[PDB]
């Protein structure tokens, strides 16, 4: 079967990690 | 498509590619373990198991090796305090390998059942759809759940073949791997009572056999298969998630708290031993046993044994390192070297001063010296200039017993405030802020850590468990509703029962 | 400071007689 | 206290009340203060973005 | 839509004020008489407002123990 | 034509029985000298 | 800082990363 | 290595450009 | 049934209201808890 | 047709309030924990667990009342009535804190029996469980507050208190010892909450100003009978509404309330893993790397250093009256204290 | 115990009071269930 | 449909799916030892809490 | 022999069962009663 | 007292609205 990863949820899926790791960074730079 | 979180769900209509994914799923959980064994094995310093043990050097899985028996290296150390041991083959490093092998070897079977995943199997005979009996699935794996829970306990735990488990005196000092007898009265329900342990599963393990061969041979009735939709496998996923967050919300407490399970000399100190001055009040219970034979105090503290004085430390409490304080509890204090010695606080009235000691809440916390009568004598003070209780007023000396200073007494007022600070931690410990470049800011131990993942897990599954019943019990609905879906069907009193068409 | 005064002094309002203007110039007219 | 507090609670209600009434009596003025035409609705006779 | 009788016509009918115009008050009644009788400060254990502490002693009475707990409230209201 | 006790007869009154004697209750409490 | 800080966050950042354009372009390129 | 990382920020801004800007549009269906 | 005005018990019964929370606000300042 | 049966019907009876099978395990626990929170802040003390008065009985309102935790000698005592700390006494459970046992396990169980309703509901009305699965994230957070970080703690009295000033307690100490605001996984949580709050109040202003005129008048919520089929608002409309004031819209209206559903949920969820580390005080307390470099500079002020000082503060200042089991006694002159204050 | 006998005096009076005015009315829903 | 050797071993071990046994079957059997598992549970609970003390049940280390 | 928190859990499991089990012994009888017409 | 001032000041406010609707007067 094959995986549909439309554009907005490239869109969305990005901002997800990079506003994660936006938060995370400054903890795991500690 | 399918949706990227939708991409696992090509596997519920074929149990050989369930088989498949659920083997290197155990293949990489056997190779973590043997890679986290041997990561372990290659940064464990084993030479001090008395001040540096297994957990204070974040050893995460050396001590659940070390809990069933698994005790030395084929490098030559023993955790026990020996070197020169041959342990054979089971040692930290060949547990470890054993779980790389099995690792490539469940990789290969996974390697297998993906490719032949067409056995007929799992195809049922009367209409060739691929299907699983899970009624006798499930009492086939409880039979065998209790086959290896009774041999773990009757077997390995008892020692008549296998080593036993780690046992401990209640302050953690003497602790080796024993053959456990089981207790079978009501004593083994104390969960600190290893006994019971061992009696548990055998126990279980005889209901599990006894359960195991229930469920081979009685077949569920036509009503609990149609409620639990017993045909469909995500209700095996969501009662096994219901029990693996039980089951982690279980094993978070029995760390957290302690259990026989859970001992101090592998997963350190709880954090209830050191609120109860657990350790305090055995470490005077042996001072003034010595007190009233006549042994001086440079005598009757200088017996004190220097891993005891360690567990009444606050960098040892689990409640007292933080969540991206990362790594070892000895990226913290440091290394313990010695046991500086107790910290007995006298003015210069010669009356003894007692410190309070921090709570495991605080990150500061005032230095501050009660009597054995309870009122304060002196202090640290913030505001110094109207102050009343400084050590510099109140004439505070420092002596030690034991330890690194027998016999050394600072009366000068900023080394006795030095000591006063690390004496709100409890023992004062001599540490190597140059081993492994120690901060000073307090860690967790394998104790803290492994319940926060496993409370943590257990609320993400616990979510995984509602997500997965919503999806067993809603199956006909998760495209979406009904289109033909009546509003007199939702209509309030329409029908005499909700739901039912034929109460109208 | 002296030249970067008047330099906002009239970039402000210049952009705000262009608000002031532009909502003169019939923004009632502008509707579907 | 009493006086600013009460006439900044009053003062900045009133500017909402302000961005009410100005917003539908525009939208009165122009006739869609009701809702929108179905059947000649601006934006399906407004072009594309992209 | 379901059945029961409508809040617009139990309420409103006279009926309901013939049972509610007499317990309605009475319980409100019963309830003043839960705190004016002072059954209020021994049914839950809550202080009068002399009794938190002792005539001389200011000292908070408070918990220290778990099995012998119940024996210590009692000996700090022996106290008072 | 309606019942009288029903469930939700237990629902308001189950609520609203104890509410009116707490309501008593703690307007009795703001006559309490001090 | 911790020296493992932005290896924690470079394979925060790019491992999702990966896998969500890996993702797009096997559904951009049907 | 700790701002230049945190500069993160720059890749938010390429994808507040690209998902304002280069979206697959909203098409009327 | 409909017999009493549905408004006349929402008038009074929503002045139950006020008169309860207008003698608790008045019990703020009066006896206990009122700093006094 | 037998009893099993005929309890089905009944319970699944159309009725006012539904009651259900969920509704033997809602119904009394979810009535016993709101029925003995007010009793517990109408007629319950706290002056032997905190020394505190917190019942209308004793001058406290409806902000300062709690039915406060048990005390910390108490442990995790499930503090059972009859069990070996009250032994049966009523007036004597009541002062040992097992009001707030009472109310915090059967709110548990009520709060299992709602979500087990949502579940038998969506099940008889035909719906998705979408609602249960959405609250799941008020059962995770009244799991880990509630009940998972007093049993991190010493005991259930580091638990919130169930009452106004008492959670106000709860906010000020989780600053002070935790430095709560400065984890991520609360901030996760502002995020969702605010974010939800955002999208509850963004898409009620969206639907409501692009409303389809269905009725000649001007107040527009009668043109809405629900019977029928028609989108009650102008979804293309708000798409280019948003897409060029905000740049990016919805146009997928079940995934804009698939996202409603999202962020405040997986906001919740991400403040109870927080939690459940600071029920084993895991906190993000510190920036080692800041205090390092805060602690050889004394000039190196940043906020975040302001906020250490403001939680050595509270830790001082609130411990020897919020924890009076520990018998802090603080002297005038240990308490960290500012130039004139 | 006297104050719990003027505690649920009124509680008494109240319910009797009650059950003297729908007394015909319970006994029309319970034979018209029956 | 590959038909394989530990495939006729194990196919009676996977031969019996939907054989439901009739009415409620065993439910009275399992809901009595599904309460017997709620008391058992909540007496370990409860020893663990020390709500439960017994005779010669120290729940310490020592 | 049966410690006084042995039989104070005795008590309450009994009282949770006298709570348990006259809760379904009244909804036993009102459905009994009150069966809906199929 | 204070009270019976408030409560005949209170009361006679809906006793417009009483009168206006047992007169069927134009409420
Ligand atoms: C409702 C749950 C009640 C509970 O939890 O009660 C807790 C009890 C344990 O009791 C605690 O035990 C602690 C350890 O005591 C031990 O240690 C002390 C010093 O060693 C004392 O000396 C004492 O004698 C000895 O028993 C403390 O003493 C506390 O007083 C006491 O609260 O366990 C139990 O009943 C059963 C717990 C086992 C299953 C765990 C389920 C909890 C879910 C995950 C949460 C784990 C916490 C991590 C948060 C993340
Ligand atoms: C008859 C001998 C016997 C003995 C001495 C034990 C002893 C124990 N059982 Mg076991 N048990 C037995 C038979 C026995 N069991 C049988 C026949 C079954 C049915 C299969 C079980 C099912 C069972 C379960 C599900 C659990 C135990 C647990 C325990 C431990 C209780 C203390 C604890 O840590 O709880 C802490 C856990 C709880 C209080 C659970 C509530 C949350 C203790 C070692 C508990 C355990 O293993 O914890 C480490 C546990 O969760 N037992
Ligand atoms: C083939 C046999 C085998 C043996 C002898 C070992 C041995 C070991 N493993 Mg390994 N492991 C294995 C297979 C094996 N493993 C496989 C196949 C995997 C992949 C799934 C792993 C993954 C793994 C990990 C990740 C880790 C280990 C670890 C260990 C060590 C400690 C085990 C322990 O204390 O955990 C406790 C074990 C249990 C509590 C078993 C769980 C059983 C639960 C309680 C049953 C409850 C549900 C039950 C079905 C209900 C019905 C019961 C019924 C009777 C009534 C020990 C040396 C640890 C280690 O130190 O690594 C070096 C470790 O971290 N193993
Ligand atoms: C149950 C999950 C679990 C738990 C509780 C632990 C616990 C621990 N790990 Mg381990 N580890 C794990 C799984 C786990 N690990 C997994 C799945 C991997 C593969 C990625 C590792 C790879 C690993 C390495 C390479 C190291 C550790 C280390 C540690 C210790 C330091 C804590 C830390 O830095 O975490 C911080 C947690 C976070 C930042 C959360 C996000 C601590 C005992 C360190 C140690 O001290 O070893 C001697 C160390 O160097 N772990
Ligand atoms: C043993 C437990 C178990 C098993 C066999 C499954 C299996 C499944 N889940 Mg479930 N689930 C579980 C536990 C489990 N889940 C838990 C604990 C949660 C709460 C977090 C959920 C919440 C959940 C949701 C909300 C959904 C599923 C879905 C699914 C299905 C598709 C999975 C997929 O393709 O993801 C694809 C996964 C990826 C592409 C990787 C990203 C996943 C996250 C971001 C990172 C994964 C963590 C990391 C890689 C390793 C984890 C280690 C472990 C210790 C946790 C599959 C049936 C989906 C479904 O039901 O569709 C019909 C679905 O929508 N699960
Ligand atoms: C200003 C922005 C802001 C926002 C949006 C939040 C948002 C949140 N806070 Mg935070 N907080 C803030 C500032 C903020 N906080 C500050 C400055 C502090 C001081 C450091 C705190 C201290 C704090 C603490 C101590 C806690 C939170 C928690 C939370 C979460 C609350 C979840 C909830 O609804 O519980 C409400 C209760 C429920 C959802 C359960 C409801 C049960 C049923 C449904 C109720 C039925 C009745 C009168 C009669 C009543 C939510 C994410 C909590 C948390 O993290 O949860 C895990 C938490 O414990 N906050
Ligand atoms: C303080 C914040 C807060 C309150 C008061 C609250 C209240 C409610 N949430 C509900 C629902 C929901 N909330 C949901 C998402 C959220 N809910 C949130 C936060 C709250 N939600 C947030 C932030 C989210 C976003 C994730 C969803 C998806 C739902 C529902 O479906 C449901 C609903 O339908 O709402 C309309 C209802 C619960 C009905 C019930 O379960 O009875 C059970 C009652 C019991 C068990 C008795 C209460 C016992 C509780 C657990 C502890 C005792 C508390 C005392 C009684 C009072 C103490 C008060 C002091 C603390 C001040 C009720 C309206
Ligand atoms: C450093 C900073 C990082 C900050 C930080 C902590 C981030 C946390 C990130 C994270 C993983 C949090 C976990 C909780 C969580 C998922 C929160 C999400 C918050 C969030 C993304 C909220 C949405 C905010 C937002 C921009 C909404 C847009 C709303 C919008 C444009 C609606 C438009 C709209 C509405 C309609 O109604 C209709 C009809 C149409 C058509 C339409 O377009
Ligand atoms: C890929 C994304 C990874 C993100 C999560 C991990 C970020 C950690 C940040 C970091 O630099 O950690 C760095 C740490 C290593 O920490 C180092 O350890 C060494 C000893 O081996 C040194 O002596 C130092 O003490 C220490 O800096 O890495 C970890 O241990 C993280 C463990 C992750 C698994 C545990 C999770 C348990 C709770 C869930
Ligand atoms: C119905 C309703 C309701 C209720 C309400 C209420 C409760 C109200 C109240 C009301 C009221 C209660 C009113 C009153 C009024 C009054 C008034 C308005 C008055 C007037 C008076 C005057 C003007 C005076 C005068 C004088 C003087 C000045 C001096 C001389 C003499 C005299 C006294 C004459 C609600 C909203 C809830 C809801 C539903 C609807
Ligand atoms: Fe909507």
């Amino acid at each position: 079967q094959p995986v549909e990863l439309n554009r907005t949820s490239l869109y969305l899926g990005l901002l997800l990690i990079l506003v994660l790791a936006l938060l995370f960074s400054s903890y795991f730079f500690n | 498509g399918l949706p990227w979180y939708r991409v696992h769900t090509v596997l519920i209509n074929d149990p050989g590619r369930l088989i498949a994914a659920h083997l290197m799923h155990t293949a990489l959980v056997a190779g973590w373990a043997g890679s986290m064994a041997l990561y372990e094995l290659a940064t464990f310093d084993p030479s001090d198991p008395v001040l540096n043990p297994m957990w204070r050097q974040g050893m995460f899985v050396l001590p659940f090796m070390a809990r069933l028996g698994v005790t030395g290296s084929w490098s030559g150390w023993s955790i026990t305090g020996e070197t020169g041991i041959d342990p054979g083959f089971w040692s930290f490093e060949g547990v470890a390998l054993a779980h790389i092998v099995l690792s490539g070897l469940l990789f290969l079977a996974a390697c297998w059942h993906w490719v032949y995943w067409d056995l007929e199997l799992f195809r049922d005979p009367r209409t060739g759809e691929p299907a699983l009996d899970l009624p006798k699935m499930f009492g086939i794996h409880l039979f065998l759940a209790g086959l290896l829970c009774f041999g773990f306990g009757a077997f390995h735990l008892t020692g008549l073949f296998g080593p036993g488990m780690w046992v401990s005196d209640p302050y953690g000092l003497t602790g080796s791997v024993q053959p456990v007898a089981p207790e079978w009265g009501p004593d083994g329900f104390n969960p600190y009572n290893p006994g019971g342990v061992v009696a548990h599963h055998i126990a279980a393990g005889i209901v599990g056999i006894i359960a195991g061969l229930f469920h081979i041979l009685v077949r569920p009735p036509q009503r609990l298969y149609k409620a639990l939709r017993m045909g469909n496998i995500e209700t095996v996923l969501s009662s096994s998630i219901a029990a693996v967050f039980f089951a982690a919300f279980v094993v978070a407490g029995t760390m957290w708290y302690g259990s026989a399970t859970t001992p101090i000399e592998l997963f350190g100190p709880t954090r209830y031993q050191w609120d109860s001055s657990y350790f305090q009040q055995e470490i005077n219970r042996r001072v003034q046993a010595s007190l009233a034979s006549g042994a001086t105090l440079e005598e009757a503290w200088s017996a004190i044994p220097e891993k005891l004085a360690f567990y009444d430390y606050i960098g040892n409490n689990p409640a007292k390192g933080g969540l991206f304080r990362t790594g070892p509890m000895n990226k913290g204090d440091g290394i313990a070297q010695a046991w500086k010695g107790h910290a007995v606080f006298r003015n210069k009235e010669g009356e003894e001063l007692f410190v309070r000691r921090m709570p495991a809440f605080f990150e500061s916390f005032p230095v501050i010296l009660t009597d054995k009568n309870g009122v304060v004598k002196a202090d640290i003070p913030f505001r110094r200039a109207e102050s009343k209780y400084s050590f510099e007023q109140q004439g505070v000396t420092v002596s030690f017993y034991g330890g690194e200073l027998n016999g050394q007494t600072f009366t000068d007022p900023p080394t006795v405030k030095s000591y006063a600070r690390k004496a709100i931690f409890g023992e004062i410990f001599e540490f190597d802020t140059e081993t492994l470049n120690s901060d000073g800011i307090f860690r967790t131990s394998p104790r803290g850590w492994f319940t926060f993942a496993h409370a943590v897990f257990a609320l993400l599954f616990f979510f995984g468990h509602i997500w997965h019943g919503a999806r067993t019990l809603f199956r006909d609905v998760f495209s979406g509703i009904d289109p033909e879906l009546s509003p007199e069907q939702v209509e309030w009193g329409f029908y005499q029962k909700v739901g039912d068409v034929t109460t109208r | 400071m002296e030249t970067l005064k008047i330099t906002v002094y009239i970039v402000v309002t210049f952009f705000v007689l262009l608000f002031v203007f532009g909502f003169l110039s019939g923004d009632p007219a502008r509707n579907p | 206290s009493w006086l600013a507090t009460s006439h900044f609670v009053l003062a900045f209600f009133f500017l909402v009340g302000h961005l009410w009434h100005a917003g539908r009596a525009r939208a009165a003025a122009a006739g869609f203060e009701k809702g929108i035409d179905r059947e000649s609705e601006p934006v399906l006779s407004m072009p594309s973005l992209d | 839509t379901t059945g029961e009788r409508p809040f617009s016509d139990i309420i409103t009918s006279v009926r309901y004020w013939v049972i509610h115009s007499i317990t309605i008050p009475a319980l409100f009644i019963a309830g003043w008489l839960f705190v004016s009788t002072g059954l209020a400060y021994d049914v839950f254990g809550t202080p009068r407002p002399d009794s938190y502490y002792a005539q001389e002693q200011r000292s908070i009475p408070l918990v220290t123990d778990r099995f012998e707990a119940k024996q210590q409230v009692e000996t700090f209201l022996e106290q008072l | 034509s309606y019942p009288i006790f029903t469930v939700r007869w237990v629902a308001v009154h189950t609520l609203a029985v104890p509410t009116i004697f707490f309501l008593g209750a703690i307007a009795a409490m703001q006559f309490i000298q001090r | 800082v911790n020296q493992l800080g932005l290896i924690a966050t470079a394979l925060f950042v790019l491992v999702p990363s990966v896998f969500l354009i890996i993702l797009y372009v096997q559904t951009e390129s049907q | 290595m700790e701002t230049i990382t945190y500069v993160i920020f720059a890749c938010i801004i390429a994808l507040f450009f690209f998902a304002i800007f280069f979206r697959e549009p909203p098409r009327i269906t | 049934g409909g017999r009493i005005p549905l408004w006349i018990v929402a008038t009074v019964a929503g002045m139950g209201v006020i008169v309860i929370v207008g003698l608790f606000f008045y019990g703020a300042y009066a006896g206990l808890g009122s700093s006094l | 047709r037998g009893w099993f049966d005929i309890l089905d019907d009944w319970l699944k009876r159309d009725r006012f309030v539904f009651v259900g099978w969920s509704g033997i395990l809602l119904f009394p626990c979810a009535y016993l924990a709101l029925g003995g929170w007010l009793t517990g802040t109408t007629f319950v003390t706290s002056w032997y667990t905190h020394g505190l008065a917190s019942s209308y009985l004793e001058g406290c309102n409806f902000l300062t009342v709690a039915v406060s935790t048990p005390a910390n000698s108490m442990g995790h005592s499930l503090l059972l009535l009859w069990g070996p700390e009250a032994q049966g006494d009523f007036t004597r459970w009541c002062q040992l804190g097992g009001l707030w046992t009472f109310i915090a396990l059967h709110g548990a169980f009520g709060l299992i029996g709602f979500m087990l309703r949502q579940f038998e509901i969506a099940r008889l009305v035909g719906v998705r469980p979408y609602n249960a699965i959405a609250f799941s994230a008020p059962i995770a957070v009244f799991v880990s507050v509630f009940l998972i970080y007093p049993l991190g703690q010493s005991s259930w009295f580091f638990a919130p208190s169930f009452g106004v000033a008492a959670i106000f307690r709860f906010l000020l100490f989780f600053q002070g010892f935790h430095n709560w605001t400065l984890n991520p996984f609360h901030m996760m949580g502002v995020a969702g909450v605010l974010g939800g709050a955002l999208l509850c109040a963004i898409h009620g202003a969206t639907v409501e100003n692009t409303l389809f005129q269905d009725g000649e008048g001007a107040s527009t919520f009668r043109a809405f009978n629900p019977t029928q089929a028609e989108e009650t608002y102008s979804m293309v409309t708000a798409n280019r509404f948003w897409s060029q004031i905000f740049g990016i819209a919805f146009s997928n209206k079940r995934w804009l309330h698939f996202f409603m559903l999202f962020v405040p949920v997986t906001g919740l969820w991400m403040s109870a893993i927080g939690v459940v580390g600071l029920a084993l005080n895991l906190r993000s307390y510190d920036f080692i790397s800041q205090e390092i470099r805060a602690a050889e500079d004394p000039e190196f002020e940043t906020f975040y250093t302001k906020n250490l000082l403001l939680n050595e503060g509270i830790r001082a200042w609130m411990a020897p009256q919020d924890q009076p089991h520990e018998n802090f006694v603080f002297p005038e002159e240990v308490l960290p204290r500012g130039n004139a204050l | 115990d006297w104050r719990v006998l003027v505690v649920l005096l009124p509680v008494l009076l109240a319910a009797g009071w009650a059950v003297r005015n729908i007394l015909p009315y319970a006994v029309k829903q319970v034979q018209k269930l029956l | 449909a590959r038909r394989t050797w530990l495939g006729d071993i194990l196919r009676p071990l996977n031969s019996e799916y939907g054989k439901v046994a009739p009415g409620w079957g065993t439910t009275p059997l399992m809901a009595v030892f599904m309460g017997l598992f709620l008391v058992f549970l909540l007496i370990i609970l409860e020893i663990y809490n020390s709500t439960l003390i017994l005779d010669g049940v120290n729940v310490s280390w020592k | 022999t049966i410690t006084p928190s042995l039989k104070g859990f005795f008590i309450g499991l009994l009282s949770g069962a006298v709570v348990l089990g006259l809760t379904f012994a009244v909804l036993i009888a009102i459905s009994q009663i009150d069966k809906v017409q199929r | 007292a204070q009270l019976t001032m408030i409560a005949m000041i209170g009361i006679a406010g809906p006793m417009i609205i009483f009168l206006l609707a047992v007169r069927r007067g134009n409420l």
